[PDB]
């Protein structure tokens, strides 16, 4: 994908909303985030038609 | 380790870690009572109706 294109050589810098972990930046260098967020879920409305 | 902030002269002074947790500017007011929306008896019903 993206970071195994960047680890081939292809690129240099990488925008994008990427996420910070563990098993990515055992390899990679990350600065600090611009933006802090979370996981949560997504359904549709209800709308009861009783 | 504890409270401490992370801004631009302590970083550039002092390594950093990764946060941990997130901070930021927030002003805190006391409780203002509210006041009731005029024409309140239009509220359950619509002008077009």
């Amino acid at each position: 994908g993206m970071m195994g294109e960047l680890l081939s050589g292809q690129a240099d810098m990488i925008v994008a909303p990427l996420t910070i972990n563990n098993e990515r930046a055992q390899y990679i260098e990350f600065s600090k985030p611009f933006k802090y967020q979370g996981l949560t879920i997504l359904v549709k409305k209800e709308i009861p038609r009783s | 380790v504890g409270s401490l902030t992370i801004n631009e002269e302590r970083s550039e002074v002092v390594d950093f870690s990764v946060p941990f947790i997130e901070t930021g500017i927030s002003v805190m007011v006391s409780r203002s009572n509210g006041t009731v929306s005029p024409s309140a008896f239009l509220e359950p019903f619509s002008a077009d109706v």
